[PDB]
């Protein structure tokens, strides 16, 4: 957004006025990496509760 | 045969391997029931039984 893009003027004044220019603004969107530790699954506890691993 | 002929003595990979080297033959018939060798499925550290006194 040009932030003086409207400016007072006087008519029968002619003093220059600082030249503006146009700028662009970037959003973002970060990427989040995600994960699980890892699980110790052995078949032993299982099968001596006579589970399927 | 003779030096001038070439002799290649003929080889094998055996299919039966060596298992064993003690009697283990002693199970339902071959010791008469003494020992029975079951397939069950059991839960926990061991199995209780009760048996009216």
């Amino acid at each position: 957004k040009i932030q003086g893009l409207v400016r007072p003027r006087d008519p029968y004044s002619n003093a220059d006025v600082a030249a503006k220019d146009l700028r662009q603004l970037v959003d973002n969107t970060i990427k989040v990496a995600s994960g699980t530790p890892p699980i110790n699954i052995p078949p032993s506890m299982l099968r001596w509760i006579q589970k399927n691993p | 045969a003779l030096s001038d002929l070439q002799v290649f003595n003929d080889w094998a990979y055996k299919t039966m391997s060596e298992v064993l080297d003690q009697q283990v033959e002693l199970f339902n018939g071959a010791t008469r029931g003494a020992i029975i060798l079951r397939s069950a499925g059991n839960t926990g550290d061991l199995s209780e039984a009760a048996f009216w006194a």
